[PDB]
């Protein structure tokens, strides 16, 4: 989900 | 296979977006190479725009987990999670070609549902943000506060600037 | 028009999803009735599954902004924002037909973007959560902690139960 | 307007699927007509395949809310919620034309999310199921037991049979 | 291929979402590995965000069906069903890399159709919720009540926390 | 939601 | 935005 | 028409997203009202999530082009460009109901094309950004530097806080 | 496999648009050839319409990173990034078949989000623009100024004109 | 009808994209107006982003075709064809509100088909560019050559700058 | 593979539309055959409806770049770019089966954007039109004028006609 | 109604594409105006990009079927069928505003099915093409061959050029 | 492979629609068998509903281009282009299984664009139509007029009728 | 339908 | 390959819908097996829901064209064209597993276009209907009238019934 | 085409 | 199907 | 393309 | 059509 | 179009 | 891309 | 991703  | 022969000279290529599919492949290649010879250095070339955070972390922990020193070489670009990985390379072996571009920035995500769930997801992303900024600081030598300030929005820098920032050790000029 | 004729009777119907269009219509109608007579009661019949929070609050604020008492009558159902408005009616003048169903729960929503923005959005939605629970306690006579426990997940009740709870004053049988 | 004309004779046509939109309309017409004359009977013709339960209940409660008897006449068909409303007409004034079909069945619906939410939703539909069965047992003379058994699956029947069953009083032939 | 070479070293990689095909892939390998040596340990590296419950349950049961000890190692993340499997690793051999995240939460699902059908499916999902909750307590030591309270909504924790909680035995470094 |  |  | 009636009382309603279509509508109403009475105040009720900047500027300029005082009243919400217009109301006549939320933030947009065009559009979005911050600053008594910092990201306020911030003059209790 | 047998002859084919995937492939082939013989020339045939900048920069730096001279040969076309790569071949070894078309132009792109993010992406793209214009300036022997003037918009050239310009060293008759 | 009312006062609102249906309406209003009184002034308020050139030309020619003066007032924005039309207003009577933004740029379009059709279509759009660029020159005092350069890419300016440039006569700040 | 077997006999097949992907395959086979034996003739059977011009040019230049005589044989059809290539085969070795249909025409394309870009593309598309007409003239023996006239629109002809026209040398009986 | 008003002034506006709907409206208006006053001129303002041929012929014949002289004025553009109609205007009453553009070209269409059907359609299209070129010749004073030559491909001209060509009589400069 | 073993027996299967793709495959196989032995017969099994004509002509020209006699066997069906190819088999060796269906009809197609282009395409379609009838007449012994009339529309036949017509020589009883 |  | 090892046992599997592709695959297998041994029986297992008719006929005529007996075994189901092929097995060797269902029915199709074409297609499908019914009759022993009546609509059968009907010889029960 |  |  |  |  |  |  |  979370991404950079 | 061209990639298979390069893997034999201990060169793994990380190109494109980072996710669970790409990461399991990069991990498998790293585990394999250690089994082959846990003493020789490994060359992880990176050209990535970034990706899923937990995924990039699996690659990261696998890098420290194994005995061999994993050198990172940035070609093309190392953005966000891609840059994070470039800095996680073995000290003194984090490289970049003269025209690569490095970029670091805070996490991006999404949350849906009841307020309770949103707050939980928000807290977790903020947690991943702290973890990422923390490792980035430790790897570059910058303070926690500096990293938080510079990653608030996209922070682009040339190879030489990434060196001065502490992200890499040398620019193969 | 049929509704036009009913409006002459100071009867207003809030039906379906609550959003800005519907909210403006109801706001406009309450203002209108106020101008046509700031003394006589107004009958706000509610049959809504809920809707946008800022939209619902404009109605609520308008109900207390105008001079006349705004009586609320639940028909079919009054869920979430719909039940919220119901509970806001003039004290002693909040009704419901015998088979209507009333439901209350916390806010639902979504947030996407940088960790920074997700947190901000999370904070605001939690702010709206506390705001409604607070008013819900004040209107029902329940404690904030009780309202909060009960709106954690969907909480369905019968008209008679909504009266026991404090959301309404009388079940017109 | 053709419908506006017939409405002037206290004739209300409920046609198509039942939902909040259709419900608010039927309700407004009902209220309007009793404002015109709280004594005169109303003719509610029904040709519906069914619809949203709470939407139906708002019409049902309104039918008993106002003073006029709301006579019901089934034309075409009155299925599920439509059959519910037909049987709610004033005692002795529930009718049907020769070839109308009447069908009754338990509630249909859906639920998604966390196991917790799915259980709350399930219980709510079961609550509505029992409410339907009971009011149906009351309007027809059948026992809750018969209704529960007969509505387990689509229960189709001609106007005559619907008369024997107790859903309607007479077949206007 | 690379994954095939690692399997030789008895390393099974569970990457991505958990469904049937994935489940049968992991089960086939665990059976295969027992055919090769029902004595030596097996390394099941887990980086999964969760998935189908019955799918995940086939992997768990298979882990305890074969004689060799199946050690689990969390890399990247082990969420929900992923966390379940991780905790099912042979006692004393459940590990995690330093930056992995572990999350547990109740089941999610859907139900459509008649009220009777929604109830059956809802009960089956509550059944599965109770099964996982109890097995999760057994695997960690926490009381069934504490697991139910903690899995109501997403419960995220770091490697260290996962160990303190009892889901894993040791965090590598 | 629930329909008949 | 937020809904109830 | 309910709105046409309220217009007769010099009440204008701006509800929903702000765009050229909506702007022309509010412009026509402002110009119309001045024609009716260039002295009488005008009540501009605002419930908007924001919208197109040039469109918003067309309403702001008209508000100061006509002779009448255009009082602003926030109900529900006045976000971004909506908050901007609220702040632009006649001095001492900018109001809000007690539960309205007010939010301000920097401009948003997109740029597609050659480097040269993106740069041109970028400078244009920046110019619009400095313009809004400039007026927002003059309307609130805040310094330009402070407004730039506070609108960097979504900045939510209750009615009380927006009044203390300087965006409105009174919260109609 | 034709491509592999051609690789044995030190022939590398770059056809189609340039992106990370094609770039990693090209880089992989170049690194392979150096590992096979860091002494012999490599022939890089280019028929490309252009592509992702950083993707192209990865290839450009690898060509200079390895030891063997990388001769470039344009067949069909070398447009934008393709022309950039063409001109980056080892001096004296930049070629083209007689009917190829060479085109050079400034970068293209998109920016979306807050004015601040658009400004960041705008500066970054202009950074890429200044970079390629000067490399093209040094590769052709002309002033950066005249290059900037020439690439403002699509600049097409015949193979002969590309040679007159200084992008290639010879046209194979 | 709010707009029909303003028309009675000789006010014409051109808001939104310019195209044949819109031009058709504007032209219709102008013809009607002068027929109403061929000597009184006309006010054409413009808030547009631009559009079809020939459509804008129909409005321009009609503006000069009829006897009465057509005053143009920019509100919000006058971009491209919008800026063109604004500048076409009767000399001395071209206005803008203080915060409007004016922009001019060359024509945009497309060509599909045989090489022959493309050159044909290309010459025609070059004709329109020169046609529009020349009238812009005549209206602002700029030289044809200067306009061509200034409109090479999006050229945005404030109301004041637009006055100094020659597009409008004065700003009613 | 049967195509690989034919390649062993120096038989290359070009079937379908011509694009970069297709061109690179043909180019690769031509280079391969030369490396295999730069003296024996190659047979390029062509059945194509045409395609991308620069793609065809690369095949054509590669035909004259390598040492071997590349004979061309048309089967089914050789149209536009396909015919162009057919005519480029070694002199005296351009063939066609009797029922093949040959067709030549001017380029086709599309431009979009600012008038300035449309003109640039139009001039470029015209450069190609003239380049192909000149090469067709040289290949067939006809004057540039004759080719320009005959390619204005689709010009279909039989093998016998095409031979008499000069596009091929002989028709295999 | 704005258009009903201008129609009272015997003004008809043909805006946009030509098809049966538009032709039916225009034709109906012309009949009406003749019935109104068969002696007074009718002003047909034309701003069209063209459209269906038979539809346009429909208008052409009605213009010559009623007794009133139908004057045509080109505003914006009269292209293809639009130009056709503009030239069918009455003797000496075909005008154009100074900046309108005029365009004529051969018919466009499509055919599918059996060879026999395509031929039939093809012939009918060539028939329509000849019918129109001939009428254009007659209306302009140009020879038939000249018109066929000029409309082979799009033929754009200014208002002035259109007068010299003979399509209109005067330019209302 | 299965088809490879059959090819070893000089058996070629043509199944499905005929297009360039299918044609290159068949042609490729036919050229292959020729190289393996130019004297041994070939068995072309046909089960096709037809397809692209030029694609079919490539197959047909190839069949006669090679030395081996190509026998044709119809299984399933041989329609349009399929029947054509079947009849092009070596005299005396055109077969069909007992329950096959053979169909012949005129070409089918489409054409779009300018009258000129449609005309050209139509003529070429007719050329192909005349071309195939001539050949059908030749292969069957029937007259041109007879073929032309019989194929005006779908002409279905049984194997025995196809034989009596001249399309095949024998039916394998 | 044929158009111009 | 699994299916391949089975083919070595003269076992062929017809699974799924029947079309040219499948029929081609089945025929290729029967020809192969005959090539391997024209005496040994072949086992054709059938589990098809039916398919294209001409396609099924190809398999059918092939089963009889080759020398070896083709025994048919129905598993799962043999519907329509599937049941047809099943019935076409060598007399005395048509089998079915105990729980297979067999179903026969008249053909299904479609037709579009002119009345002439629709009649031509109707007769052909009718011909295919008469053809299959008679063959079906020859295979079962039923009169053509019986088959005609029973296949008017879907006619399902158990293995036992299909045996008694004559479609198969024995049930391997 | 026709199917069974 | 039920998921976690 | 033309077809039969 | 050409636009600005 | 730039928005807020 | 341009084509023929 | 900026392109050239």
């Amino acid at each position: 989900a979370a991404a950079a | 296979d061209i990639y298979s022969r390069l893997l034999k000279d201990r060169i793994v290529l990380l190109s494109g977006e980072i996710n669970d599919s790409v990461a399991s492949s990069i991990v498998a290649q790293l585990l394999f190479l250690e089994a082959e010879d846990p003493e020789k250095d490994i060359g992880l070339y990176i050209n990535s725009p970034g990706g899923v955070i937990t995924s990039g972390l699996s690659i990261y922990d696998t890098m420290n987990f194994i005995r061999p020193d994993v050198s990172t070489i940035c070609i093309g670009q190392a953005a966000a999670m891609g840059a994070f990985l470039l800095s996680c390379g073995a000290k003194g072996k984090r490289f970049s070609l003269p025209h690569s571009r490095i970029m670091i920035h805070q996490p991006l995500g999404g949350a849906q549902g009841q307020a309770s769930d949103i707050e939980i997801i928000s807290n977790e992303i903020l947690r991943l943000k702290g973890l990422m900024n923390s490792i980035l600081a430790q790897n570059s030598g910058q303070s926690l506060e500096q990293i938080a300030k510079d990653t608030d929005r996209d922070f682009y820098m040339s190879a030489k600037e990434a060196k001065e920032y502490g992200l890499i050790d040398k620019v193969l000029q």
